């Protein structure tokens, strides 16, 4: 949106380059900061943990209905017996969509995301133009920036998580996918169908 | 607070913008910004609930449009100062050093392999907030109550579109760190925690749909019971 007050993207790039590399070299002095910590931290989060870690979830309680229940049920302890957890998700909740359930998941006061499962969020998750509308007007939404119409009929459950518990959507299973293998499963579950914004990819 | 950060029911701010597909991280300098967030916990900066409340101390024009690493860099150089441990002067020089000089080294350092460890033990082992409290709950699946109408000027998780309004309890989740204490210096405090539910007429009037709902966490003080 134009705003006529605001600087170039390049040279606000910039301006944030020299002061992030300031305070930078700073914690370095300070001994609590170093290069090596920076480049784990991005190395994990980049191509260790990511969303094909809760696809796993998704497609076992597609395919595995005594999994699902404990899913449900404890959706920390569940995610744990695949070897999934962790730092901000040290509490998960998983909710299920159904014919007459849909569900989508916010953070209206900031930007908390189930990382170990889905990763860091994507920018538009974590911005003011989501976070304002889906609340108030989520039918809407998810119809004019998602292409996902939802039946007026069908209610729409919007978890706004304000605290540590972290809430996941369990996507339904796309028809036309009996017998499928759990990898063939996998490719039909994306992150935006665990936060609720899209259905599970359709055929 | 009630600053622009609370933005839910908020309209005006424009069309979504997700363009097709994004990197993790845009810039070498979000994976900075991104990695001082353990660097700064460890060496006691700032707690995760006093961390978002140096956030909502933005300007607010700024942390409207600004990139979101640079919201984590403006509470990083607000509890440095709040705690000592960041001179601004120096900050403001170094700064200056490297707007001249953008591809001047770092300082010298070891890299110290327990910085490393903690890294994957709290990235593997999480930092649960989970809290044991003797007191039972107050509150049960099905009970009907209201949210607080208070306005606190300090942290807290009380969206103004939530304050004042009748909803049914969904689930006890056990007790956790309340951020109206954490995040203000005051410590856990642990209170029990609940999913309460708003319909959407309860909270929007008529403009409601009449099949949505909303479900907001609320700490036990943040309600009063209605009808159990």
């Amino acid at each position: 949106t134009e705003n006529i007050l605001r600087k170039s993207d390049e040279e606000i790039q910039k301006e944030i380059t020299a002061r992030v590399k300031a305070l930078e070299s700073m914690l370095i002095e300070q001994g609590i900061l170093t290069t090596s910590m920076i480049d784990r931290m991005a190395e994990i989060y980049e191509n260790e943990v990511g969303p094909h870690l809760g696809a796993k979830v998704v497609v076992k309680a597609w395919t595995d209905p005594e999994f699902k229940k404990r899913l449900l049920a404890d959706g920390t302890e569940a995610c744990k017996e695949l070897g999934i957890g962790g730092l901000q998700g040290e509490d998960m909740m998983w909710v299920e969509n159904t014919d007459e359930v849909h569900h989508v998941v916010v953070c209206t006061l900031c930007s908390c995301y189930p990382w170990p499962v889905l990763g860091l969020p994507p920018n538009w998750f974590k911005e003011p133009q989501y976070r304002s509308r889906v609340v108030r007007e989520p039918r809407q939404l998810l119809k004019e920036e998602f292409g996902f119409e939802v039946p007026p009929s069908k209610e729409i459950k919007v978890w706004d998580s304000s605290s540590e518990m972290r809430f996941v959507v369990l996507p339904q299973r796309p028809a036309g996918t009996d017998g499928w293998s759990e990898e063939e499963l996998a490719t039909l579950v994306t992150r935006e169908s665990m936060i609720g914004v899209e259905p599970a990819k359709a055929v | 607070m009630n600053g622009v950060y609370d933005v839910g029911g908020t309209d005006g701010l424009g069309p979504i913008n997700r363009p097709a597909d994004e990197p993790v991280f845009r810039a070498e300098w979000e994976k900075v910004a991104f990695a001082m967030f353990p660097a700064t916990f460890r060496a006691g900066f700032m707690g995760l609930d006093e961390f978002k409340f140096g956030i909502e101390q933005m300007n607010p024009a700024e942390y409207l449009e600004s990139p979101y690493y640079w919201h984590w860099i403006r509470t990083y150089i607000h509890h440095g100062v709040r705690t000592g441990k960041i001179d601004l002067e120096e900050l403001e020089r170094r700064t200056q050093y490297y707007r001249e000089n953008p591809d001047a080294p770092l300082p010298e350092h070891e890299q110290k392999p327990e910085l490393i460890e903690f890294v994957n033990q709290a990235v593997y082992g999480g930092l649960p907030a989970s809290r044991e409290v003797d007191r039972p709950p107050k509150f049960k699946e099905g009970d009907v109550v209201r949210f607080s109408t208070a306005s606190p000027k300090g942290h807290a998780r009380r969206a103004r579109y939530v304050r004042g309004k009748t909803g049914t309890v969904v689930k006890h989740h056990g007790a956790y760190i309340y951020p109206d204490t954490a995040g203000n210096g005051l410590g856990e405090c642990p209170e029990h925690l609940y999913t309460v539910r708003f319909t959407a007429q309860e909270l929007w009037g008529p403009e409601g749909d009449p099949n949505s709902s909303v479900y907001y966490d609320c700490w036990e003080p943040y309600i009063e019971l209605v009808d159990t």
